[PDB]
DNA sequence: ACTCTCGATG
RNA sequence: AUCGAGAG
């Protein structure tokens, strides 16, 4: 079982942690010389190259928010709202 | 060195309250604290 | 250009728990519905009770302040005593009496008056003489 | 243990330069001067003596943090005065009023007893 | 009258009487639909459950009733026109602004707040120093107290 | 720490030059601030430092003992006959500027004592190091190059923040990490794993 | 100025602490909680 | 729950703390031996393999350096043994431990961890001498001074933790404590006093040390602002010059007592669009209060421009104070003649009144109180009695007080002490109590020896005519040492019950969070609060404002 | 242990004149303010360098060894 | 007491009444008393309240008497923690203490109650009755030293 | 001269009390700092321990023996040892001196600072020569010795500045204070009921006009005149350690000079 | 020859002390204490002196009648915490561990009861000239 | 029923 | 392992 991309209850803006996994998981990949997917403009630090990649949503990653019953509403970083 | 050698413990109402009739007898500042505050005396 | 001006006679001298500062309680003597409070460093320009000093305000004579070179400059003043402030506050009164508030780095002031060209400007040059 | 040699303190490390020019980006005109292995004693007076010059629009120094010798000096002129022809004659002015005092000096101790 | 709320309004009233640098002698270019419907229609952005039933709905409204209360008393029409004189640009700003910051203010999932009070509970508990009050008190509180030591019964 | 439960550590050290000096060129060996003052109600502090600087100038030894009938008023009025501030104050300038200070300064002689405990003897470092044996963490101890416990309250702290990637960090990588085999069936650890 | 008062075991320099201690033979009477059957003990530690 | 619950860690480390008030508010002072122990390891990759290359080429032992290298195969090379610690040619993929270097994000600590600010992350900041340096303003949300004090310092390993530390456990973002809807950090001790000291009307700036405080601020716009005083010579005001520190868009407004929009006491506080107004700074505004200066920059500007705005404020403060000194002597606690014969005299009428009231009830007319003893009303009636002495004593000495008075000063600024402490050290120090009641009957019939039996006065059950100044008698010094005995024991007590306590909260809300339906539960699922503290709010974004329809009169509603 | 050879405040010399200091406490049969007065100790913080002093290398001089 | 009421004209005035304090407790007699008000009556016992006026009315004292005992310090706390904590006191039924008599004999996780005051005799009952661990619980991630469901771990990371 | 003018009121082998005139506050402080810090001194850097039966311990002498005042009248035409081309230290750069004492008569036998003899050649330079200002002729108490008691070491003193340790301080308390009547008015006095009576009344109110309480405060002036003490310990006279003091300040600038001069390099 | 008793707590119970031996006669300075008069006549024994309350450790501390009891208690456990010389023969002991003060001197304020505790031969600190000032905020 | 630091003795 | 002393 699953939940349809209507109808979904979850705040549409990231979590603070979501964010924070996101860009620790991001710095975590180009930590280790994966393909940058957007200009880095002298950035060398893997935080901030995440930190810039998400500012223009450049992050293929999805997020799982699990409900208390079992259920759970995906979110894509680009459909995200990061208002923080 | 002085003060250790003129020192009081005790075991186990009110014990570590400084009482009345340690006047003249035990030193009414000198203790430890935190912990064997009262228990620890000094003459 | 000019902004203000008139002549007050101090009523008032108070050194409120201070040594620099005193605050100064004044009237027109030209409007008997005009009067002034201000807060005047005696150190520099003393101010004893009874006195008639000439006041005004002006708008100029933003950039950073250059020391005054040489001068050989436009001083636009010739006063004994000059500041400069920022109106905060339009306390109207009365319809024939409209009060404002200006503050000189916490040296304070309240002008009240009748007939007014004080917008709450930065720009608020008081210049004192005599 | 973790302590820094003391002829840290005068002597100047390996690349080290004794003075820093920095083209200040705040307001145009105006330099930032980095002075290492120096304290206020000479930052005070320079800074004091740069205020003489009645061409010179601002000039403060600042020690950032007591633990190293060194400080900065900010210097703002007017167009068409370059701050270190300021800073220059500063120095030499400063160095002669030296001179002089030690002339002075001399010659008053050469008139005592005792 | 003084409790607390999210979203400080004067701020933003202050603010938007100096970002605009508006004047307190100038006709407001607004009408009465623009102010009445206007905050009608901010209380509905103001989300903070999201459900389509009648359950989440109901919630949602008791969770923003007090905010509501507090928006309606500052933004009422002859507060706004005449307190403040706003513009439109002004009010439209007001508005958006304080639903930003209604939305920033909304409690991120899984923050873990049971530990959070359990701290903001015990650690003012440290710096303590006729009933029982402090530290015994709320033992005997915490333990629930079979016999307190100042039973007490206050009749009105 | 003086005589009074006033302790403290050494913040900075100030060479004579930077140091705050009297008219007289007297610089102070030790700096202490005044907030430390109204809020622990020492003031046999300033009765000792005053009446030390009284004998110190007159060459005597002061009698600090307790139940006497020895004044600050007396005190003062002999330190007034050896011509200071009677209250111990003292104009100071400051080293660096050479300008004077407003507000004159507490200024006087004062013992205090070099208590036991020094940083170098307190100081702690380690990035992984030797490890006990029955539960394969680091020992305990600075003196056996140990590490330091993350506690129960350190952990909630982690929790309260959020911080779970930190959690697990210290709690494996940091510590013990270890790896076992589990049966698919009664998921115990009877495992014989022949591993290669 | 070593004041002595104190042992040598294996060039250890040990102190006895004074044990404090209630005084015995003495008559003490006490009064018993509420929830206690008796009111009153008056007790004696002989030794 | 000793090698479970909490386990020993590597990649740590404690030492002495101490102040530093020119770090930066989420910085840490980290001691070179230190940095040069704990390791972080760093993979190569083509941003950085040059700058690792050096660290590799620098090793150990000198600062920054690295200590191993670990290739693909999974060997670890010690660069302080290898005999190839020279020639080492960095493939990718490979990783470099390398040193603790600046702008690392680290987490310091301090136990007893109580809340979640006693472990917050910090940068690194590299210094010479073993102690580890903290800002002046942190000092409050760790409760810690210098007097010993040690804290620890742990190292994250990867880049999602330290990513979840600078994210998450930043200083900045720790301003605003959730607990009291407040920010907990501010400005305190010197930087109080001296914000106090430089604000007053009084005090005016010449051009030199305005133009060095000016430059002493890093976020300073190079633009002179105009002298308050034009003729006959330029003076800034401490408010002026203090207003660059302040950044724009910045409104506060606080009213006092007789603040009356030209506070003829400089009370209360205006300050419009970054400059102050009128109203002399200090706790009230500069602290760490509910609508502070340091809340309404945090929830405005954001919590960078705050924790710069701590930078730029103490810069500023403490160097005019450095340059405007303060001190505090014996004759900050001494009172006029005048004024310590009023005192005594009112010492003397209000053991005239014990008396007075002593031989009324010896005198059997004295009728007890409903719902208590003849003895308790008479304690309690002389009790009062003494407090009152205390209290008209003490307000006495407070009112003779000058404003050059340094105490006086201190309190004024909020920096420390208050009232009682100026009572005790300057007027008189009053009743020592042990277990509420006053000095008890320890001899038969009386407190001490000293006295004759069945002796209830004022100084036999332990009342202290005399102040800190004037000192204590025998009987009074005993008295105050039963007093501060119980004092120290129930501290005990308390931070033992306390600790506990603490420990029993944890463990009960242990496992409770919001889930993504705003639903408050646990670990079951069990619904604890349907909607979180009954809003959906978190407590960070919450202040305390005014409900202006619940008040004033229907006609004024109306109106 | 034995007398300081300089003043810790200022920096003066001190170490010459503990002998002198005990000769015009003993010989002289002075006080010891005039002492220090006659030794050119006027700043306090010398004159307490001297006044404060013990020596404890007489007594450490006891010891044969 | 004095008190704020709400004047005819419409201002809260202050309006002083005569209330009774009480040393000792029987507030299932006291309220049916004639003559005082059976409405506003309150006791320092929220064990009294819980029994009288229900397991709600207990909370609302619960909160009432720890807001008092934070406050009567000076201090403030905010609304929600303490809320929190009276609320998981009173949400089993009745009111639940804090001890190991208390929230410790709940249904929760074994490991989780065993990290806390009785440890072994927990993991010997828990071995009897054969419990499953749902190993969501906080304590027992962190025995199993795994990412436990807190904040980050709160939730999913894929790719798409 | 034309510049700024000197007044010597008291002068002598150990101070000199004298008047700053016409100078900038700045330039009278770093003056001060320098004479303090900055001035180039010879004292014991190194000390080799042979043979040491005494009560106190090696580096408990070592320590003394660094602040033990030397002659230091040629020291510039000494050179810093880390300048010098040498190894370690030598003639040019140093100067090494031997102490030889052993307990000899039943009353204690104590070891001064005459008992140091220069060793290494000096080549005419004077430099080395341990300042005795003591009357008996003995010098600073180093050590005390028993009966059977030796001290031998030897001594090797380099070039050092104050800034780097206290010992290479040529001078002791400097007085420094200016404007005896607070007409600047830099100093809010503290008191309880008179400002006057309660402050002491300096010595150089007697060089100064006191102030008329019919006349306004003098918002324009500065800070001209101030009053200095100098104190040397012995090792450079006072009116050459105020010279030195002054030649080195100038010097340092004019390094600085010289660096702008060098930053005009391509 | 009688001039002296040894007196324990369960005989202190029934006698009268005497303060002070000036308790036993038959305008006034306001900077002193304010000491209450003797109410009492009856007399049995006299305090030899009340200082003697106190401990070794407390009788190092200077004024302490001026301090707050609970810094007496502090100051009375950091005062065993200080270095100095604890022996003259410290360099013929081989103590697992030893700290002795490079230059000791004896305080500018002492007790009377400092003279027994043979402090001012072996003392435990110096005189360091001390200044209550805000400075550079370190 | 908080972290540390040592010292002892089996 | 336990015990003793001490640090906030
Ligand atoms: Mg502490
Ligand atoms: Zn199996
Ligand atoms: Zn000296
Ligand atoms: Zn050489």
């Amino acid at each position: 079982k699953a939940i349809p991309k209507d109808q979904r209850a979850t705040t549409p803006y990231m979590t603070k942690y979501e964010r924070a996994r996101i860009l620790g998981t991001r710095a975590l990949q180009i930590s280790m010389n994966a393909p940058v997917f957007v200009d880095l403009e002298g950035e060398t630090d893997p935080l901030r190259i995440a930190m810039k990649e998400l500012a223009e949503k450049k992050i293929p990653l999805v997020i799982r928010r699990y409900l208390p019953d079992g259920s759970f509403e995906d979110w894509s970083v680009e459909e995200l709202i990061v208002d923080l | 060195t002085l003060s250790h050698l003129r020192r009081t413990n005790t075991p186990i109402a009110k014990p570590r309250q400084l009482h009345n009739t340690h006047w003249g007898l035990v030193c009414p500042a000198e203790t430890p604290e935190g912990q064997a505050c009262g228990l620890v005396k000094n003459l | 250009n000019t902004l203000f001006d008139d002549i007050f006679q101090v009523s008032e001298v108070d050194p409120g728990r201070y040594n620099k500062v005193c605050r100064i309680e004044a009237a027109s003597t030209t409007q008997d519905q005009c009067k002034l409070t201000l807060d005047i460093n005696v150190e520099l320009f003393p101010v004893a009770a009874q006195d008639s000093l000439t006041v005004t305000i002006a708008s100029s004579l933003t950039r950073s302040w250059r020391p005054p070179q040489a001068g050989d400059r436009s001083l636009a003043d010739d006063y004994d005593y000059v500041m400069y402030g920022t109106a905060y506050k339009f306390e109207e009164v009365s319809k024939d009496l409209i009060a404002v508030y200006y503050s000189f780095g916490g040296l304070l002031m309240r002008l009240e008056g009748n007939y007014l060209n004080n917008l709450k400007q930065e720009n608020a040059y008081l210049l004192i003489r005599r | 243990m973790n302590a820094p040699d003391r002829f840290e303190l005068f002597l100047l490390g390996e690349g080290e330069s004794k003075l820093k020019i920095d083209p200040d980006t705040k307001a145009p005109n105006a330099v930032v001067i980095t002075f290492e292995k120096e304290d206020h004693t000479l930052g005070n007076l320079i800074r004091a003596e740069l205020l003489n010059d009645r061409k010179v629009l601002f000039a403060a120094y600042k020690v950032e943090h007591p633990f190293f010798a060194r400080f900065k000096l900010r210097i703002q002129t007017t167009e068409g005065y370059d701050p270190k022809d300021a800073l220059k004659n500063a120095c030499n002015s400063i160095i002669n009023k030296l001179g002089a005092l030690k002339t002075n000096f001399e010659t008053e101790w050469n008139l005592q007893t005792l | 009258a003084n409790w607390p709320l999210p979203v400080n309004i004067r701020r933003i009233i202050q603010n938007a009487q100096q970002t605009f640098h508006i004047d307190h002698t100038k006709p407001s270019d607004l009408t009465i639909k623009d102010i009445v419907l206007g905050v009608k229609d901010l209380q509905e952005n103001l989300l903070v459950l999201r459900g389509k039933n009648e359950i989440i709905q109901n919630a949602q409204r008791d969770a923003v009733t007090l905010f509501c209360c507090l928006l309606r008393s500052r933004l009422a029409t002859r507060r706004v026109l005449q307190e403040y004189r706003l513009t439109k640009q002004a009010f439209d700003w007001v508005l958006s602004n304080i639903e930003a910051q209604f939305l920033r203010s909304v409690v991120h999932p899984g923050e873990m707040v049971g530990v959070l009070a359990a701290q903001s509970i015990g650690e003012p508990a440290t710096q303590m120093t006729k009933v029982t009050s402090g530290v015994p008190r709320l033992k005997e509180i915490l333990n629930v107290a079979k016999n307190m030591k100042t039973p007490s019964l206050t009749v009105y | 720490a003086s005589r009074h439960g006033q302790k403290g550590t050494i913040g900075i050290t100030y060479r004579r030059e930077d140091m705050p000096f009297t008219a007289e060129g007297i610089v102070p060996d030790l700096i202490i601030n005044p907030h430390a003052i109204p809020s622990r109600m020492t003031v046999a502090h300033l009765i000792e430092c005053l009446l030390s600087k009284v004998a110190a100038l007159s060459g005597n030894e002061g009698d600090a003992s307790p139940f006497t009938d020895i004044t600050v008023e007396g005190i003062s009025k002999l330190l007034r006959e050896h011509g200071y501030q009677s209250r111990g104050f003292e104009v100071m300038y400051n080293g660096h500027t050479g300008k004077k200070l407003m507000a004159q300064i507490f200024f006087g002689p004062t013992y205090y004592q070099r208590l036991r405990h020094m940083v170098d003897d307190k100081i702690h470092a380690r990035a992984r190091g030797p490890m006990q044996v029955l539960t394969r963490q680091p020992v305990e101890g600075r003196s056996r190059d140990g590490g330091l416990r993350f506690g129960e309250m350190e952990r909630d702290c982690m929790i309260a923040h959020g911080a779970a990637s930190f959690l697990k960090e210290r709690l494996m990588e940091a510590s013990d990490a270890f790896r076992v085999h589990i049966c698919g069936i009664c998921g115990l650890m009877t495992v014989i794993a022949k591993l290669n | 100025f070593d004041m002595g008062g104190y042992f040598i075991i294996n060039g250890s320099e040990k102190v006895l602490i004074a044990q404090e201690r209630s005084a015995g033979n003495i008559v003490q009477v006490f009064k018993k909680a509420a929830p206690s059957p008796i009111s009153h003990v008056a007790e004696i530690r002989s030794a | 729950r000793g090698n479970l619950m909490g386990k020993r860690v590597d990649f740590s480390a404690r030492t002495v703390i101490s102040g530093d008030p020119n770090l930066e508010l989420d910085q840490v002072g980290v001691p070179k031996s230190i940095a040069k122990t704990l390791t972080y390891p760093e993979v190569v990759t083509p941003y950085n393999i040059d700058r690792l290359t050096q660290l590799v080429r620098n090793g150990p032992n000198e600062h920054p350096g690295a200590k191993y290298v670990i290739r693909d195969s999974g060997d670890r090379i010690d660069l302080r043994y290898s005999k190839r610690a020279g020639d080492i040619q960095l493939q990718y993929g490979w990783k470099v431990e390398r040193h603790i270097m600046d702008n690392d994000p680290v987490l310091f600590n301090r136990q007893p961890s109580l809340h979640k600010m006693s472990m917050m992350a910090h940068r690194v900041k590299v210094i010479p001498y073993s102690t580890f340096r903290l800002n002046l303003s942190v000092t409050s949300p760790y409760n810690a001074d210098f007097d010993g004090d040690e804290m620890n310092l742990h190292v994250p390993q990867s880049e999602e933790t330290r990513a979840e530390l600078s994210q998450l456990c930043a200083v900045p973002l720790q301003i605003v404590s959730p607990q009291s809807n407040k920010p907990c950090m501010g400005i305190v001790q010197d930087t109080l006093c001296g914000i106090r000291k430089l604000t007053l009307r009084d005090t005016f700036i010449e051009l030199d040390q305005v133009l060095n405080m000016l430059y002493w601020v890093p976020d300073w716009d190079g633009v002179i602002p105009t002298p308050a005083i034009i003729k006959p010579k330029p003076l800034w005001s401490g408010k002026q010059i203090l207003s660059v520190a302040i950044p724009n868009g910045i409104h506060l407004q606080r009213f006092d007592e007789g603040t009356t929009l030209l506070s003829p006491k400089d009370n209360g506080m205006l300050i419009i669009d970054g400059q102050i107004i009128f109203g002399v700074v200090e706790k009230k505004t500069v602290g760490s209060s509910n609508g502070g200066l340091i809340h309404v920059v945090t929830r405005e500007k954001g919590p960078q421009v705050c924790a710069k705005l701590f930078g730029n404020i103490q810069k500023v403060v403490n160097f005019w104070l450095l340059h405007n000194g303060f001190s505090t002597g014996i004759g900050d606690t001494i009172a006029d003649g005048p004024t310590m014969r009023e005192i005594t005299e009112t010492i003397a009428e209000a053991k005239k009144k014990v008396l007075d009231v002593t031989k009324e009830a010896q005198a059997n007319l004295l009728t007890a109180k409903h719902g208590m003893t003849l003895r308790e009303s008479f304690e309690d009636n002389v009790v009062r009695f003494l407090n009152e002495a205390r209290d008209k004593a003490g307000r006495l000495a407070e009112v003779n007080l000058k404003d050059l008075n340094n105490v006086k000063q201190m309190v004024m600024a909020g920096s420390k002490g208050s009232f009682i402490n100026i009572a005790q050290m300057s007027a008189c120090v009053g009743q020592q109590s042990v277990e509420g009641k006053r000095i008890a009957f320890g001899f038969v019939d009386r407190t001490l020896p000293h006295f004759s039996k069945d002796d209830y006065s004022p100084e036999s059950k332990g009342f202290v005519e005399n102040s800190y100044l004037r000192g204590l008698t025998p009987q009074e010094f005993f008295f105050h040492a039963m007093g501060g005995r119980e004092g120290l024991i129930d501290t005990a007590v308390k931070t033992a019950e306390t600790g506990y306590i603490q420990r029993r909260l944890v463990k009960a809300l242990e496992d409770i969070m919001v889930h993504y339906d705003n639903t408050t539960r646990n670990s079951l699922g069990n619904v604890i609060q349907f909607i979180y503290g009954e809003d959906g709010m978190d407590a960070a974004h919450i202040e305390k404002q005014s409900l202006d329809t619940i008040g004033g009169s229907d006609a004024a509603f109306e109106k | 242990m034995i007398v300081p050879v300089r003043c810790f405040s200022c920096g003066k010399v001190v170490g010459d004149k503990w002998e002198s200091y005990l000769n015009l406490l003993q010989e002289d049969e002075l006080d010891e303010g005039t002492a220090l007065s006659r030794l050119g100790l006027k700043r306090y913080c010398c004159r307490r360098m001297i006044l404060t002093h013990v020596d404890l290398i007489e007594k450490f001089l006891r010891y044969n060894p | 007491y004095d008190r704020k009421v709400p004047s005819p004209t419409g201002e809260y005035v202050k309006e002083p009444e005569w209330v009774l304090e009480t040393d000792g407790v029987n507030l299932s007699e006291v309220m049916t008393v004639p003559g005082i008000d059976p409405t506003r009556i309150y006791t320092n016992s929220f064990i009294d309240i819980m029994e009288v006026l229900g397991i709600e009315a207990g909370r609302a004292a619960l909160y009432k008497e720890v807001y008092n005992v934070i406050a009567s310090d000076g201090s403030y706390v905010n609304y929600r923690h303490m809320a929190l904590l009276v609320d998981v006191m009173t949400t089993q039924g009745g009111l639940t203490s804090v001890t190991r008599h208390g929230f410790n004999r709940s249904n929760t996780g074994a490991l989780m109650r065993c990290s806390f005051e009785e440890t072994v005799e927990i993991l010997f009952e828990a071995g009897a009755s054969a419990e499953l661990d749902d190993c969501r619980g906080v304590s027992e991630n962190v025995i199993l030293g795994q990412m436990a469901p807190i904040g980050t771990g709160a939730f999913d990371v894929m790719i798409d | 001269e034309e510049g700024p003018q000197v007044k010597i009121r008291e002068a002598s082998k150990d101070n000199v009390d004298f008047i700053l005139s016409n100078v900038d506050l700045a330039m009278a402080n770093s003056l001060r700092r320098v004479m303090i810090a900055e001035i180039p001194t010879l004292a014991i850097d190194s000390v080799e321990v042979e043979t040491n039966t005494t009560v106190l311990a090696d580096e408990f002498i070592a320590h003394r023996l660094g602040l033990i005042p030397l002659q230091s009248m040629d020291i510039e035409q000494l050179e810093y040892s880390r300048d010098c081309f040498c190894e370690d230290h030598c003639d040019k750069c140093s100067v090494v001196l031997t102490l030889q004492a052993f307990g000899e008569s039943e009353s204690t036998t104590n070891v001064y600072s005459k008992d140091l003899v220069i060793v290494s050649n000096l080549m005419g330079r004077n430099i080395g020569h341990p300042i005795i200002q003591d009357k008996e002729g003995n010098g600073v108490l180093i050590c005390k010795l028993r009966k059977g008691q030796e001290l031998k070491l030897t001594c090797v003193a380099k070039k050092g500045i104050a800034k780097e340790h206290a010992k290479w301080g040529p001078a002791a308390a400097i007085e420094f204070e200016y404007d005896p009547w607070n007409k600047l008015k830099h100093t809010d006095y503290w008191y309880e009921q008179d400002s006057a009576k309660e402050w002491p009344q300096s010595k150089n109110c007697e060089y100064e006009d006191p102030p008329n309480e019919g006349d306004p405060f003098d918002y324009k002036a500065q800070a001209d005149t101030f009053y200095m003490n100098v104190e040397s310990v012995g090792s450079i006279p006072v009116d050459q350690v105020v010279v030195r003091g002054i030649d080195t300040l100038q010097k340092k600038v004019a390094s600085i000079l010289l660096a702008l001069t060098q930053m005009d390099q391509d | 020859e009688g001039l002296v008793e040894y007196i324990d707590a369960e005989e202190e119970e029934s006698i009268l002390i005497a303060m002070q031996p000036e308790d036993l006669e038959p305008d006034v300075d306001p900077a002193k204490r304010i000491r209450v008069s003797h109410h009492a006549t009856t007399f049995t024994h006299c305090e030899i002196h009340p200082s003697m309350i106190l401990g070794v450790a407390a009788s190092i501390i200077p004024f302490p009648d001026h301090n707050q009891s609970p810094r007496n208690t502090y100051q009375s456990a950091m005062g065993k915490q200080a270095m100095g010389v604890f022996l003259t023969n410290y360099n013929v002991r081989m103590d697992t561990m030893a700290n002795i003060l490079y230059y000791p001197q004896k305080p500018l304020g002492t007790t009377r009861a400092m003279e027994y505790l043979k402090f001012r031969e072996l003392p435990a600190g110096q005189n360091a000239i001390v200044a209550i000032a805000c400075y550079s905020g370190y």
